[PDB]
């Protein structure tokens, strides 16, 4: 069993990508739930691997409760919304330094989420009003190198684009 | 159903369902982990108490909550089975809720109107009205509701498909013992024409007598209340045991991890316990997170219930106060972890550090001059340059204490007069070698931060 922990700012899409991956469908707004500790078994090259999925949502603003989830973690998922730049800044300013402190031997991926809103005209308008632009993959891949992340991945819990790939690359990182 | 109100019913559903699963998960751990380990005798009574600690106290704490949330949903279940004996067209509405929504619809009403109970509940009965419906008669119904008095009129109502039918409709309030109106009863008697004379007089008596039975068959029963914040606001102040659990759960996880590595029999024994299909393939250690995970997810749930609850809703006053109490609980628990760790560190120092050549009796776990309670920050091996003396320093929020492998080295260096590897105190200059560059970073960053905190607070 490989323990994977998803961390990142609030409302970046941590819970959704976990639900959308495990339930193979994006959470309906009318039927919303939390994400209990879940275990999935995927097949990579004929070899079954078991992921231990953990959701740190609701802990972001609690510094003594957050690291309780960190013990025995095999791989981290540092998340940021490609639309929210402030969540992208807290990656190098908060989350990556925090997991390096608690779990220095634990590998982590750089996960860009909500990539389906990057082309959305309505969303760019709101970002333009604050003189901000959505994080391009080229930008995020630069942060992936500078923070010594294993690699960079993008996903949409809504479109399921590159969603499977995120957890697949997560496993490969925990087998290093 | 508005998208907003539909989300509310979904989040209230989430609260109760996840509570069901959570209380059940608490009881699973006790059954298949705690009790087997107590009998396994691989751990002493103290060692078992170091792991699960007040798990039992958490269960009783949430069962009291779970039963309260269940009773509210049970009210609509007990009522439906009671008013099922009445095979007449009738609905029940709640004036105390926005736009006076249907909180109950009879089976007969659903057959007549061709509607389903899911497409009706939470909406005003005005959807039955249409083109040929006399708007003047409709206003006669509105007045009776505003005037809180009964009424009996005849008007054209329409079905889901649009099939026209006359409605010998009777309305009457449902007053409590105090005398105030709490609900409305609406009886429908479908027809094909506007009944007159003997046909009308008979029909009026029928529907009025019908409403009298509904008022009696549903009396003395605490009616279904469409709100959940009233419970949470009064139940959350009793979630005190969570503060105790999370503060000591860290020592428990480290106890298991230790026992796991230094005993192969223990590791296999615990793994076999987790092979229970009820565990969904999750290890014991992950179940320890659940109490902490539950309190942190209470504000998330309540916040979403609140943001989909209108201002004029009687639940908004409770949900708002409940979210305040919920977020307080997390903070108290969050700080509870910090306080327990601090006490564990300081009490360890109190009975391990000898204080000689000092004027006053140094008590570590006490109050500082301007920062309040003393807090331990950092501690590591420190070698003094040009001397190479094996020293060991304990950094606090108010002062730095240098010891030796514990016998005190020098006078406790306060941080209101310290400077920043090279550490400077007044005139005296200290030169200390760190074990590594990362440790030299840890010292400098924390000493400077603690020094600046003392100074700025002292400058008030
Ligand atoms: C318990 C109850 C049952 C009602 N049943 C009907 C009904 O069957 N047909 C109808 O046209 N109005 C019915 N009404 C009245 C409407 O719900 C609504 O109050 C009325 O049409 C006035 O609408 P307005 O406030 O938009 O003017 C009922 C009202 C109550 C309180
Ligand atoms: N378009 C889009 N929206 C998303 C996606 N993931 C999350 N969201 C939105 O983000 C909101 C909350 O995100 P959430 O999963 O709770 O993030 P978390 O708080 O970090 O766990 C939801 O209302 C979703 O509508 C995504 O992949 N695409």
């Amino acid at each position: 069993t490989i323990k994977c922990v998803v961390v990142g700012d609030g409302a970046v899409g941590k819970t959704c990508l976990l639900i959308s991956y495990t339930t193979n469908k994006f959470p309906s707004e009318y039927v919303p739930t939390v994400f209990d500790n879940y275990a999935v078994t995927v097949m990579i090259g004929g070899e079954p691997y078991t992921l231990g999925l953990f959701d740190t949502a609701g802990q972001e603003d609690y510094d003594r409760l957050r690291p309780l989830s960190y013990p025995q973690t095999d791989v981290f998922l540092v998340c940021f919304s490609v639309v929210s730049p402030s969540s992208f800044e807290n990656v190098k300013e908060k989350w990556v330094p925090e997991i390096t402190h608690h779990c220095p031997k634990t590998p982590f991926l750089l996960v860009g989420t909500q990539i389906d809103l990057r082309d959305d005209p309505s969303t760019i308008e709101k970002l333009a009003k604050n003189k901000q632009k959505p994080i391009t993959p080229e930008t995020a891949e630069k942060l992936a190198r500078d923070l010594k992340a294993v690699k960079y991945v993008e996903c949409s819990a809504l479109t399921q684009r590159g969603l499977k790939n995120v957890f697949d690359e997560a496993i490969l990182a925990a087998l290093e | 159903l508005t998208p907003t109100e539909r989300k509310r019913q979904g989040y209230i559903h989430e609260l109760i369902v996840t509570e069901e699963n959570y209380v059940n998960d608490l009881q699973l751990v006790t059954e298949i982990f705690q009790k087997p380990l107590m009998e396994s005798e691989l751990l002493t009574e103290k060692e078992v108490a170091m792991i699960f600690v007040n798990w039992k106290e958490l269960i009783m704490c949430n069962i009291k909550l779970l039963k309260a949330l269940r009773v509210r949903k049970k009210m609509s279940g007990e009522l439906a089975t009671t008013l099922e004996r009445i095979e007449k067209n009738f609905v029940i509405t709640d004036p105390r809720l926005p736009d006076n929504p249907i909180i109950f619809a009879s089976d007969s009403f659903l057959q007549l109107t061709e509607y389903s109970r899911e497409e009706i509940l939470g909406r005003n009965c005005r959807f039955l009205q249409g083109p040929e419906t006399d708007r003047a008669t409709v206003r006669k119904i509105r007045d009776a509701i505003d005037n809180q008095t009964e009424v009996t009129v005849q008007l054209i109502n329409y079905t889901k498909s649009g099939k026209k039918f006359w409605n010998l409709f009777h309305l009457q309030p449902m007053r409590d013992q105090k005398g105030d109106v709490q609900y409305f009863i609406g009886v429908q008697l479908d027809g094909t024409e506007h009944v007159r004379d003997a046909a009308e007089r008979e029909g009026v008596m029928l529907i009025k007598k019908t409403a009298e039975n509904i008022d009696e068959a549903a009396k003395e029963l605490k009616m279904p209340v469409k709100m959940i914040g009233d419970i949470l606001s009064a139940q959350l102040p009793h979630m005190q045991p969570y503060i105790r659990f999370c503060s000591r759960q860290l020592n428990g996880a480290a106890l298991i991890q230790q026992k796991t590595d230094e005993a192969p029999d223990f590791k296999e024994f615990v793994k076999r316990l987790a092979m229970d299909p009820r565990c969904k393939g999750m290890p014991l250690s992950s179940f320890i997170l659940k109490p902490m995970q539950r309190v942190t997810r209470y504000p998330l749930i309540i916040k979403n219930i609140l943001e989909n609850t209108p201002e004029n809703h009687p639940d908004h006053s409770h949900l708002k106060h409940a979210l305040e109490k919920a977020e307080e609980l997390c903070s108290q628990v969050n700080e509870g972890v910090r306080e327990k760790e601090n006490s564990d560190r300081l009490e360890w120092i109190q009975a391990h550090v000898q204080c000689e050549g000092l004027s006053e009796q140094l008590v570590f776990n006490s109050v500082t001059n301007c920062l309040g309670p003393r807090k331990f920050l950092h501690s590591g091996k420190l070698y003094k340059a040009k001397s190479n003396k094996e020293l060991y320093g304990f950094l606090f929020n108010d002062f730095l204490l240098l010891t030796q492998i514990y016998k005190m080295y020098k006078t406790p260096i306060f941080l209101n007069e310290v400077l920043v590897f090279h550490i400077s105190h007044i005139d005296r200059v200290y030169t200390l070698r760190a074990e590594s560059i990362n440790e030299r970073t840890a010292w400098v960053q924390k000493i400077k931060a603690a020094s600046e905190l003392y100074i700025e607070t002292e400058k008030k």
